[PDB]
Formats: C-alpha cells, structure tokens, sequence
C-alpha cells in the first residue's frame, strides 16, 4: 500500500491540504478528466488509483497528457497493477 | 345490430357533430347543393 | 382535512370472494357433459365477472391512492401540482356521486364508460406520484430513518398523520424493537410499546401526536431512550442495596443482564483487590442453582394467561454461566491485581458518574445507545467470539471497519449483531448484490452516518468490481471523518453530517474452491478494513450450555454425544454432494429438543429414560430426509453403537395420512406408501425450517408431492396461497427487481410482488413461493437474508421488506452440482432416488384411462412384454438423446392406445421403444423382439420395415410408391418440392401419423443429421392436417423470448 506513504509526503512536503486523489470506477472518469485539468492549472498534486482495471480508459488519459500545459510544483501520481494489454505510450512518458 | 350496421358514439351518451358553416358551400347550375341535401337525409331517415 | 363530505367504500373481500367463487363454480359448471345446451349463459356470466373483477380490483387503488393523496396537497398547495390533482378529484367523486344514487354492484357493469375514466385516473396519480419524488427526498433529509422505509409507505406516514391503523401497520418497520403501541383514551397520546411476544414497557411520560410527523417521532426517540435510562437507574438502585430486587415482570430483560453484568463487574473488582474470594465463585453457584430451580416454577404450568417470561430467565442463564467460567479461569491462573491483563481481556461493564454506561474494553471504550431490542435469541459464549470481540473493538479504536471470514457456515453474521446487541446499537443488516450504483452505495451510507447505525453488509465479496474501487474513496473519507473526530463530512456533493457512534462492518467468505462467482476485493480497499479469522467454532460447548439452559439436567454425557454423532456420520458415511453437518444443523437439533421437553412437562411428567430418548426423535425429525436406503440403515446401526437400546420410535400422527390417501383416492393417481412416506415429511421440514430444496431426477414423482399435499393440508389447515415463479426464463432485472439508471426510479420485479402479497396476508394463512427452476448461484444468494436466521428480504434501494412465521420457499429442482454450500447448509433438504421408482405402479392408472374395449388383451400382453423390452433397452444404453428412466417408459407407452391385436401390439412396441437408439442397435432389438415373439416376418432382410395393416393382417412388404405428375409446374417453388414415397419416408410417416391426429395431442422432436429430410417430410404432414395453422420460426445463437412471443401474437386472438 503506497497511500500511506505518499498522505505523509504531501503532508510534509505541502500544507492547505492540496493533495487530491481520485480512484477508477464505474462512474468516475469523467470527472476524473475535469480534476486532472483543475490540477493542472492550480499546480496541485493529484493521484490517480488503479488504473488496471479502466483498461479502455488510457488513450484518453494519454492524449490529455499529451495536451495539458502544466505549471510548476504540479506532481502526477499514479498507481496500477501488474496487467496484460496494457497501453505502451504512458509507459514511454512515466517513471516506473 | 339486427336490421342493418349502425354507428354509436365510443364512451359517450350524445355525440354533437358541430358544423361551422351552412351558407358557403356550393351550389349546382340549378340552386340544389348535396351537402344539405346528404344532411336532409341524415336528419329525415336517421341514416344513408 | 378540508371539510368536504364523502361516501367510501369498505369490506372489499367479502365482494371479491363471492366473484371468485362464482367463477369457479362456472368452472366447475364446464365440466359437465351437458355443458353442450347451456354454453350461451356461461358466456354472459363470464364475461360480466370478468368485467366486474377489473373494475373493483382498479377501483380499491383508486380508492386508496386518493385517501393517500388529499392531505398532502390540501396543505403545501402547489399550483402546478393542484391542477392536476384538482382534475383527479373532479373525476374521481363525480363516480362516487353516482355510485351514491345507485348502490347496486352490477351498475358498475353498466355506467357511461368507466374503463376509461378508470385507467386515466390511475395514469395522472402515477404521474403526480412523480412530481412528487422531490418533496420525498426533502423529507428523506428531514428525519434520518427514512431511507429504508419505501415511498409507498412514506406518504402514507406523511399524509396520515392521526390514524392508529397506519400507525400500527407501519410503525414496526420503521423501530425493529417496537412491535406495536397503545392507545390513550382519546387516542391522543402514546403510552406503551409491545414485543413479539408481547413484552409490554410503559413509557415515562404520554407522547403528544400532531401533524407533523417529524414532530412526534423525534418524541418518540427522546422518550423512549429517556424512559430506558431511568428504568435501567431505578433498577440498578434498587439492585445494589443488600436484598434482591427479583421481580422480572417489572424490567425487561436488556435491563436485568445489563444490571447483573455492572453489579458483577463491581464486585469482582473489589474482589481481585481485596481477595481471592472463592466465595463469590460459591455464591454464583448457588444463585444459578436458585434460577435453575425457580425454571420449575413456570415450565409446569407453562402456556397460562397474562403470564409469558420465563424466557427473561433464560436469557439469564447463560450470563451466568459466563461469570461462571471467568471467574473459574481466574482461580485457574491466580491472577494478582486489576491491572493484570488476564482481567482487562475480559468484557466491562462500568457505571459513570452520569449514570450511562459505558462499554470498556482493554483500553478502547464506547457507550451504550438505549436501543430498545426486546426479547432475541443470544448467543453462547465460545472462545472464538473473545478473538472476534477483542479484533472488532481494536479496529473500532484505530478508527477502522471489520473484515471477518472464512468457511461457510460458522456464526460471522450473527456475531456483529451480537455485539450490537451487547452494546447498545442498532444493526441494520443488509445484502450486496447485483451491482448496484455507487450512487446507491452512497445513499445507503448518507443514512447510516446519519442515523448512527452498523452496516453489516452481508456478502461483500460478490458485488462488481470497480463498484468496489469507488466505494473504496467513499469509505476512506467517512473514516478520516471518523478519525479526525469531524461533525460535517463531505460525498456526493452535499455536506452530510456523520454521526459519532457510526460503524461499518463487512462479511465475506474468500473465494474458494465451490463458492460461485465472487470477484476478488481490491487491496486498497483490503487495506482499509481489519481481517479477523473465524475458521472453526465449538461443539461441546454450545450443546452443553444451551441444553443446561433449556431445563434439561443431563447435558454433559448428551452433548458430547451429539458431537460424537455429527463427527463420525461426516467421518465414515459415503460424502455426498447434498449432506450437511455444520452448526446451523446443530442448532436446529437443540431446539427440536427444546420444543419436545417444552410439550412433555405441561402436558404430563417427567422422569429418567425419556430424557434421553427425546433426542434421538429430535434428530431424526431432520437428519432421516437426506439419506437413501442404505446409507439410512448405516446410520441407524451407528445410532445403535452410540445409544445402545433406545433404538426407535415412529411417526406420531395419522389424522392426516388419511386426507392424503383421500385426496390421492380423488385425483385417481395410485396409492403408494413411500408417497405418503415423503409428504408426511416434507410437511414436517416445512415446519422446521424455511426453505426445502426437492432433489429427484426427471419425471420422477417430485413435484406431485407438495401438488397433492396442498389440497390435503387445504381441506384442513387454513389457506395455502401458491404462488409459482421459474427463475431462469424471465431475465434477472424483472426477477428480482433493478432500477431505471437515469431517472433513479424503483422498477418492482416478480417475487417483490409476491412479497407484497404475502405480506399484505392476515395472520391466518399460509403460502409456499415456488421457484421451479434450476440453480445459479449468483441469483440464489441474493435470498440468503431471507433464508437467515433473520427474516428479511432487501431491496437495492434500501427498502426492506420482512417476513413472519408463515411462508415457506419450495425449490424444485434438478441437481445440486452448481451451488455454493452456503446455501446448501442453509436450507433442508429431500432427496429422491432411482430405486424408490414403481413403473408397475405407473403402467397401472395408465391403464385405468384406457376406454374398456381393450383393455384385457393390452394387459395380458403389458405384463408378460414390457418389463423384458425395458430392461433390455437400459441394458443396451445406446441412446443418442439422454433421458431418465420415466422418460423412456413414456417413449414405450404413448405408441400404443389403440392395438387391436398381439402382431400389432408388437410394432406399436418396436416403434414406441427403438426411437430413441441408433442403427448399429436397432436391428439386433428388431430382431431379438421379433425372435422372442411368435414368429419372423418375410421382412427377414432389413427388418426396420414391417408395415401391419388392419385390413388383412399383412405383415410386412416394403413397396415403392411411384408418382406420374410430373411437370415444370411442380418445381415452380424453390419448397413443396414432390416427395418420392421411398419406404423410409413412409417409415417416417408411419411415425408420425399417431402423434399429429387430434386425439393425442403430443409435442415432439425428429433427430436427424444436418441436411437430411426433416423440414420437407414434417412439412408434408403439416399438410396432411385439416384445421392447423403452421407458424415456423427459425430459432439461431440470439432468440429469445420476445421473438416467439411476437411470431405467436402476430397470428393469434387475445380473449379475456
Ligand atoms: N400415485 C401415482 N400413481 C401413478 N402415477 C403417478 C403418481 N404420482 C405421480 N404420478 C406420475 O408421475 C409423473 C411425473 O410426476 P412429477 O411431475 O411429480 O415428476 P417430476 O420429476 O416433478 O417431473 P419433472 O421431471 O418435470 O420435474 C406424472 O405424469 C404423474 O402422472
Ligand atoms: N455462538 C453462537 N451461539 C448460538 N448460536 C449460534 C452461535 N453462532 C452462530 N449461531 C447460529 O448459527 C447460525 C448461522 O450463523 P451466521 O452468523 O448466519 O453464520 P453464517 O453467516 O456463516 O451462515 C445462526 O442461526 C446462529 O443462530
Ligand atoms: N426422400 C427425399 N426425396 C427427395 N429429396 C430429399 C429427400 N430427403 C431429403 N431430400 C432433400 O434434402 C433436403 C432436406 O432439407 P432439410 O433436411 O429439411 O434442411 P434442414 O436440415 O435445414 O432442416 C430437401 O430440400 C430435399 O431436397
Ligand atoms: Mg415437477
């Protein structure tokens, strides 16, 4: 569980409680589009869950970060699983 | 019924048909129209 | 409300009986033979009862959806809303005026068109029901219990807000420890509250009722959590002075063992610092004595008048016990002083300055929330429970929810609720199943955050999987809320605010190696909850205490042979697929035990044997349904090895075997013991338990049994009102009920109708759903709550609809190789064998429906022909389509009413049998029945051929029949091709001829490989016919029901 981990950094490392997080599911996605642009544009972190599921999801979210014009200070966190057909290009353009 | 079809106003007592207008339509080159004759009928012997 | 004046209508069911007994008298009148001369008047009587009936059973809608829908809009008048509902009211007493000129019931048949006035009336109340859907979720968010009461019963509460009918018909569902209330003499207060059993508690001061409804039930919390505190102050001052306050009529029994527990509690604390105090250990001992002995004071007389609670005693007991064993284990170990763990392991009760309790564990503590529980079954106290108590109150403390598991069949569900009910909470059980919304999920935890309630969320495990990931978010913010000790929490967009005493739990098995499809939880959402193991529970524990605590004296030798007997039938007996032994098996035994020793005190004496004869009987009523034969009298000799001379003792009555021999005499069926043998206990196991599962093979005799034992169990007992769904045609949304997604609008489904009906029911009926279809278990475990130890079926939505001690479930069905043994160690059982079958005993009134111009030739031939026809046949085995044993008696049989002689009786047998077989085996059987006949045929070679005619006797020439009409004309449609009459074709012909006259009316399947003359010969016979009307339609990997139900009501009348 990295959840922990990562409530203690943004706790640290920021104050206000920026940290904002959103898990896939049934439901979800379209508004998960809307907070990933709102957090892009105030610098906020933003941590997205279990992207192994929502597997004809990706695209999407790989042209939306092709697209964003991100500010400073602004951290994507993700968290998958171990998965078959996955999509390769967010694989390209993230640390592992 | 017996004695001939019939027609019956549907979930109804009195069905009122409500004609606009008498004047207007047309007469024949001789002064007979067949629309007040056709309602001379219906209102003389009740069918046609 | 506004002062307009009315005539109404009562007494429905007096009117609406007569109508269903004329109709089915007019049935009655169909079976006449001069039925011929009089058709004409039935046919008028017909359809005016066949009007009469739908306009009351609209008008009774009506009637109540209006009384519902005045006050609501006579007070809050919204003009959009009142034009409509003024419109309905125009229409609906401009009827009622009429009615009051006329009151003679057929005037109805006979107004000015009132079919559709009727039908608009009701279709504008749907409508402005649905202008109503706001207003009910502004009151949904006024008062917090209401999320789980319906709409239906909503506005009734809303609407009638002074009538004590309603208020007693609703008021149990809303407060599950209020049974019912009283009345003042003006009907103008509220005094008292009821029980189940009729546990009656005053209430400390008169509630004032008023209109509005929030006003008066926010009264009713307050008083009767005020009310439980002093009562549970007075008790325990009087309790702590030095004489006994024993006087259980005056208290109910949450405040007798929760005064004992916090005296007992204060004792053994000053005990453990002052002394070892062996004589507290001997004044338990003595005080359990006194109540064992005051037990004989009321199991006498037992069933008395104004006098019920012996089971606050019982209820008693088992505390008792508890303190018991404490106290021992701590003589056992020597523990020095307080603050010694082995103390603070176990369960406090303290008292606080302000006079509450408060619940306090190894450090972790709680309060208790006066919850009126009123009398229910407690549970014995195992050591497994101090592991699930100690992991539940830990997690509670790091501000966590409860994961426990493990196999099927321990106690996990029942166990929260019991720690519920030892704290002082309300529990509010439900079901996870379908996939539903998260927005569902969510609103069901908007109210449990309100309320201050303990979802126990039954079966989370099998619920859609990304559901889960986002309920995942839901629940980390309600326990950061929690945690951070927050009064304003925040999902869904609105600012709801969390209760402090909130709590959720989980139950689930893992999915193992049988337990259906179940989705595997996110370790996220893992990670979120506290795990507890709850793998293996107790025996001899459980059958001690509870037989020590039900009057019987000899539990220590009997216990432990109950488990001995449980162990070594599981250990030794051949496993199969259907058995149980787990502990809900146990606990049926226990109170199988119980109800006898509850009869056979009051109703006579007591002495030494029979105390140990109870229980074999008492086993016996569950355990002899499951067994076959031999297995039967297995156990029967090791039920001699463990009780050595207390052998057996049979079926007590027989006022009811002789109904059943009477309604099997009128129905003209046989008479066969083993018949009587099988309903006589399936009417025993549906009194035990709830649900009966009826396993048996096709055709063999499983569904005549409850057929018949309704109508011997109606010509005496109440009503037996049959309602009969197949779970398997009709898809799951309709079945058990969905919800439009969009407009968030409960769709009502088929058996949440029949629920309804039944629970609509007086006191004095009964019903048997019936669900005659096969096994999945993603559909079955959605019953599993109703099935409970708890009675209660669920709804998605929230709404929850409960049962009384009426209703049974009936399954019919094929084999059990599908479903989860939950379910199977959850409901009784009757198994059906291959043995038990007579076919002699079918032949028999087969041959009673013959007409009596053949009858003794067709029996001098069936006795000394079939039975070696058959067995050679199951022999053989060879037989393309698999069938059972009746099916194939049934191939033989229906080739045959009709022979005139024995060389035709033969064919008519050759073709009723050898169909079924293929061609490698079909010539050997022509040729042994043949060979074991008179004589041989001249069809010596290919014998599939013999054509007998009447006319001469012929045996068998196979003659070519060749058409001369022959022309282009013929070939003009690509079908309707000319058939040439090859021999097989006649062969086929000869076949089929029996089957499609009008006499025998029998559906049938060809068998033959792809393109080989099926479609054109069954064609050729369609056309033989004289008044059919064909209608083939091309069935492929997508039809469904709606596309014959179209091709059907394309060519086809619909009569009323
Ligand atoms: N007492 C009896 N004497 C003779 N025949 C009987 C008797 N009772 C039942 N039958 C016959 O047994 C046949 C099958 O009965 P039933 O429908 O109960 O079997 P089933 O296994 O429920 O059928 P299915 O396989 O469709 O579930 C019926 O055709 C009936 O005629
Ligand atoms: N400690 C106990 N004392 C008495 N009865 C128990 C106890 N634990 C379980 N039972 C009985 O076992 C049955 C099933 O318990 P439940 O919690 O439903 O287990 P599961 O959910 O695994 O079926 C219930 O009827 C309950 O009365
Ligand atoms: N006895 C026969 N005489 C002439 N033609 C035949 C005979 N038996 C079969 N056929 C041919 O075989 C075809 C059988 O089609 P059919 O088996 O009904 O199709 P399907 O298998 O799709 O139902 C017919 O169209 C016919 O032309
Ligand atoms: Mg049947």
């Amino acid at each position: 569980d990295p959840s922990q981990e990562l409530q203690e950094l943004a706790n640290a490392e920021r104050s206000g409680e920026c940290y904002h997080q959103v898990a896939m599911g049934q439901g979800q996605a379209d508004l998960a589009i809307q907070m990933l642009k709102e957090c892009a544009r105030n610098g906020d972190w933003l941590c997205l869950k279990n992207l192994h599921l929502v597997v004809s999801w990706l695209p999407v979210l790989e042209k939306e970060l092709n697209t964003l014009q991100p500010k400073d200070t602004f951290r994507l966190w993700l968290t998958a699983e171990v998965h078959p057909n996955f999509t390769p290009i967010l694989l390209q353009s993230s640390l592992k | 019924t017996n004695t001939g079809r019939v027609y019956r106003p549907k979930d109804c007592e009195r069905l009122v048909l409500y004609l606009k207008d008498i004047n207007l339509p047309k007469l024949d080159k001789w002064g007979t129209s067949t629309l007040v004759a056709f309602l001379q009928q219906v209102l003389t012997y009740q069918g046609f | 409300s506004q002062s307009r004046t009315m005539k109404l209508i009562k007494d429905w069911k007096d009117i609406v009986n007569q109508v269903g007994d004329n109709r089915c008298l007019l049935q009655s009148l169909k079976d006449s033979p001069y039925y011929k001369g009089f058709e004409d008047k039935v046919s008028i009587w017909e359809r005016k009862l066949a009007e009469l009936d739908e306009y009351l059973q609209n008008l009774n809608h009506i009637q109540r959806k209006w009384v519902y829908l005045e006050p609501i809009f006579g007070r809050g008048a919204l003009p959009k809303e009142q034009t409509r509902f003024n419109r309905v009211d125009e229409d609906f007493r401009s009827i009622m005026t009429d009615i009051k000129k006329d009151n003679r019931v057929t005037t109805l048949t006979t107004h000015a068109g009132i079919r559709n006035s009727l039908l608009t009336i009701l279709d504008q109340l749907q409508r402005c029901q649905r202008s109503l859907n706001e207003f009910l979720e502004e009151k949904r968010s006024a008062f917090p219990r209401f999320y789980f009461i319906g709409d239906d019963d909503l506005l009734e509460i809303l609407g009638q807000s002074t009538n004590p009918s309603v208020i007693q018909s609703h008021l149990k569902k809303l407060f599950a420890g209020i049974n019912s209330v009283c009345f003042d003499e003006k009907s103008k207060h509220i005094t008292a509250m009821k029980s189940l059993e009729g546990e009656v508690v005053p209430f400390k001061n008169k509630v004032p009722l008023s209109n509005n409804v929030e006003t008066w039930l926010n009264d009713l919390a307050l008083e009767m959590k005020k009310t439980l505190e002093q009562l549970l102050k007075e008790c325990v001052t009087t309790g702590r002075s030095s004489q006994g306050a024993v006087d259980p009529s005056l208290f109910p029994s949450q405040i007798l063992c929760l005064a004992e527990q916090i005296k007992f509690t204060e004792d053994v604390e000053n005990a453990i610092k002052d002394h070892s105090l062996h004589q507290i250990e001997t004044q338990l001992v003595n005080k359990l004595e006194q109540y064992t002995n005051i037990d004989t004071s009321s199991e006498d007389p037992g069933n008395t008048e104004s006098g019920i609670l012996e089971l606050k005693l019982k209820a008693l007991i088992l505390d008792i016990i508890h303190n018991i064993d404490v106290v021992k284990q701590l003589n056992q170990i020597q523990v020095h002083t307080t603050e010694d763990w082995a103390w603070k392991k176990q369960l406090r009760f303290y008292m606080k300055s302000d006079h509450t309790c408060c619940v306090q564990m190894v450090d972790s503590e709680f309060q208790y929330t006066y919850e009126y529980q009123g009398n229910a079954s407690k549970l014995v106290y195992t050591p497994l429970t101090d592991k699930c108590y100690l992991t539940l109150t830990q997690a509670m403390k790091m501000g966590l929810g409860g994961n426990p598991y493990g196999p099927a069949g321990t106690g996990k569900t029942e166990s929260v609720k019991a720690l519920g009910g030892l704290l002082g909470r309300q529990v509010l059980v439900f079901n996870c199943d379908e996939g539903i919304d998260v927005k569902s999920m969510g609103r069901i935890f908007v109210g449990l955050v309100k309320c201050g309630a303990w979802g126990c969320f039954d079966e989370f495990n099998r619920l859609e999987e990304s559901v889960l990931s986002a309920v995942s978010m839901q629940i980390q913010t309600i326990q950061d809320a929690l945690k951070n000790h927050r009064t304003v929490c925040e999902l869904l967009g609105k600012e709801v605010e969390v209760n402090s005493n909130s709590g959720i739990f989980i139950t689930m098995n893992p999915a193992g190696k049988g337990y259906g499809g179940r989705q595997k939880l996110p370790d996220n959402l893992k990670q979120l909850f506290r795990p507890v193991a709850m793998s293996h529970p107790d025996n001899e524990l459980i059958a001690e205490v509870i037989l020590y605590s039900e009057g019987f004296k000899d539990a220590k030798v009997l216990s432990r042979k109950l488990v001995a007997i449980f162990n070594l039938s599981r250990e030794l007996l051949t496993p199969q697929q259907h058995y149980d032994w787990g502990l809900r098996a146990l606990k049926t035994v226990l109170r199988g035990s119980g109800n006898l020793l509850r009869q056979l005190n009051k109703s006579g004496t007591t002495q030494n044997a029979n105390e140990s004869h109870i229980v074999v009987q008492a086993l016996r009523l569950n355990t002899m349904s499951k067994f076959t034969f031999t297995d039967c009298t297995r156990f029967d000799a090791l039920i001699k090895d463990v009780f050595p001379g207390i052998e057996l003792k049979e079926v007590e009555y027989d006022e009811l075997s002789a109904a059943l021999k009477q309604v099997f005499e009128e129905a003209n069926y046989e008479i066969i013991p083993n018949q009587i043998k099988k309903a006589l206990e399936l009417y025993e196991q549906l009194c035990q338990r709830m649900g009966v599962v009826i396993v048996g093979p096709s055709g063999a005799g499983k569904s005549t049994l409850w057929r018949m034992l309704r109508a011997a169990l109606c010509k005496t007992g109440k009503v037996v009102k049959q309602y009969t769904m197949n779970p398997k045609a009709m898809p799951r949304y309709q079945l058990l009920g969905h919800i439009d997604m969009d407009t968030r609008e409960w769709s009502d489904g088929v058996l949440t109708n029949s629920a309804r009906q039944v629970v609509r029911e007086p006191q004095d009926v009964s019903s048997w759903i019936i669900c005659d279809g096969d096994i999945d278990p993603e559909w079955i475990e959605s019953l599993n709550s109703v099935l409970d130890d708890n009675r209660l079926l669920t709804m998605p939505s929230g709404e929850r609809i409960q049962f009384g001690p009426n209703v049974n479930f009936v399954f019919e069905t094929h084999d059990l190789s599908c479903a989860s043994p939950a379910t199977i160690s959850r409901m009784g059982m009757i198994f059906l064998s291959d043995e038990e079958t007579d076919l002699n005993s079918l032949i028999k009134s087969w041959l009673r429906n013959q007409p009596a111009e053949y009858r003794n030739n067709l029996e001098n031939w069936i006795g000394d022909y079939f039975e070696k026809a058959l067995q050679w046949v199951l022999k053989q085995n060879d037989y393309v389509v698999e069938t059972s044993l009746v099916g194939t008696v049934m191939n033989g049989l229906s080739h045959l009413h009709g022979c005139r002689d024995h060389d035709e009786f033969i064919i008519n047998l050759i073709r009723g049998l050898g169909g079924n077989l293929n061609m490698k085996s079909r010539l050997e059987f022509t040729k042994e029945v043949f060979h074991w006949a008179r004589e041989s045929p001249p069809d010596f070679h290919k014998p599939m051929d013999t054509y007998y005619d009447s006319t001469r006797g012929r045996l068998a020439t196979y003659v070519l029949k060749k058409p001369e009409d022959l022309t282009a004309d013929d070939f003009s449609n690509g079908l309707t091709l000319p058939v040439i009459q090859t021999p097989d074709m006649q062969r086929g012909l000869d076949y089929f001829k029996p089957w499609l006259s009008s006499d025998t009316k029998q559906p049938f399947i060809l068998v033959g490989p792809e393109g080989c003359g099926k479609g054109m010969l069954l064609r050729y016979a369609f056309s033989q016919l004289r008044s059919t009307q064909i209608a083939t339609v091309h069935c492929s990997a997508q039809t469904t029901s709606r596309h014959l139900l179209q091709k059907l009501s394309q060519t086809c009348m619909v009569i009323s």
